[PDB]
């Protein structure tokens, strides 16, 4: 399984971010509104296929939670889709990135603003997101925002679609690797 | 589902999808009230989950 790949919780469905480490303990990271709440995720809507459970979750604020993998057989790719990822960087302006998600597949667009706040109501705020003009629709939360090899961020939300063009703003992925002391690989 | 404090500048973008009149599966209830609210209240629920 790997980054942009779908993951299914008890309420409903998302999108793998990273697929990251710590020594030998395997996590992947994705959006916190989807780890809220959920405590063991699946690969498959059937629930057939035990992914791990919910190890942390960060929303709102921030917007990030990360997955232990309990599942022993499952490959688990550092990659998205089949680019490999090597490294993580943080957002600047003027950037092209690349979005991958389980309902819309593979987006591209630039960073067009950083550390901004979005507001998703009832106070959920979250802040220091990325903004660019790349979109998103429902299942694609938590998945990669990469550019090239390097990955940046989490798939949070926006408005839009893909067919009429979006916003979507991202969680970066710095501030989760920092928070769960996990790297990529 | 109660669309009142819609509109919303931003939806998250899980999947728990919502049945509208106009026969399309809208992918949570964000984007279900947005669109509510983008016809002037005629679009309602039809049932949840897809359509």
């Amino acid at each position: 399984i790997s980054g942009g790949d779908a993951i299914y919780s008890s309420t409903g469905r998302c999108s793998l971010g990273f697929n990251v480490r710590s020594g030998s303990t395997y996590y992947f990271l994705t959006a916190g509104h989807c780890t809220d709440g959920a405590t063991t995720w699946w690969a498959n809507s059937a629930r057939t296929t035990v992914l791990g459970t919910t190890s942390g979750s960060s929303f709102p604020n921030n917007d990030y939670g990360i997955v232990r993998y309990t599942n022993t057989t499952i490959p688990k790719d550092g990659t998205v889709g089949g680019q490999d990822i090597t490294s993580a960087a943080n957002a600047t302006v003027g950037m092209a990135v690349t979005r991958r998600g389980s309902t819309t597949g593979t987006h591209s667009g630039s960073v067009t603003a950083l550390n901004a706040t979005v507001n998703y109501g009832g106070g959920d705020v979250v802040y220091g997101m990325i903004r660019t003009n790349v979109c998103a629709e429902p299942g694609d939360s938590g998945g990669p925002l990469y550019s090239g090899t390097r990955a940046i961020g989490l798939t949070s939300g926006g408005s839009g679609n893909c067919s009429s063009g979006g916003t979507t703003f991202f969680q970066p992925v710095t501030e989760a690797l920092v928070a769960y002391g996990v790297s990529v690989y | 589902v109660d669309c009142s404090e819609y509109p919303k500048p931003a939806c998250t973008a899980e999947y728990r999808p919502l049945c509208g009149s106009d026969n399309k599966t809208y992918g949570n209830k964000c984007n279900f009230c947005n669109a509510v609210v983008e016809s002037n209240g005629t679009l309602t629920l039809s049932h949840f989950g897809k359509c």
